[PDB]
């Protein structure tokens, strides 16, 4: 056994990461309720809807 | 001046007064939302505990 | 995931803090019935509004 | 005077009456390191004797 690096718990933590980056952007569109908050979450969807919401006003 | 008197009452109000139906809508919409930030930020807080296992 | 900091902790919090103080503003308004009952919301509103007030009286 | 009190009250507030949201969000994390902290000092003991054999 390779008892130096452990291959399964970096495929696991990685895994980890990936499930906790996905975990952490559902809490804040419940903590706002808005589905694109942030840059990063759609690039179009932030810049098509800031023009509905000058409109609105 | 009594035509007038209603007339700048009344285009006072628009600015001033509120729509009491209208208002409610946002009332409502901040009611709801603070629960769900509230409600969340104790599953943000549970999320932490989990690595200790 | 990290110990030291929890970023999702900041988020929620913060979109709180937002929400509790505009609805605020909604008691304050719903309770007296005017929308504007500060300057700075609506400064012009506010001085048009004691300009129609001078004549009224 | 009713304007001066509700204005102090609101600032006065900010800098004496915490923030529970916020004091909750600081005391699991600290309680999570203590819980922590207690274990990687058990385990200092046991690594004491590991050369004692």
């Amino acid at each position: 056994m390779i008892i130096n690096h452990n291959v399964s718990a970096i495929f696991a933590h990685r895994t980890l990461k990936s499930n906790d980056a996905n975990l952490s952007k559902d809490i804040e569109k419940l903590s706002s309720g808005m589905r694109i908050n942030k840059a990063g979450d759609d690039a179009s969807g932030l810049a098509v809807s800031e023009k509905m919401r000058t409109q609105i006003a | 001046l009594m035509n007038a008197y209603e007339n700048t009452q009344a285009s006072e109000s628009r600015i001033r007064d509120t729509d009491m139906a209208e208002q409610m809508t946002s009332f409502t919409r901040y009611q709801i939302l603070t629960q769900a930030a509230t409600s969340m930020l104790a599953q943000a807080n549970m999320k932490s505990q989990s690595v200790m296992r």
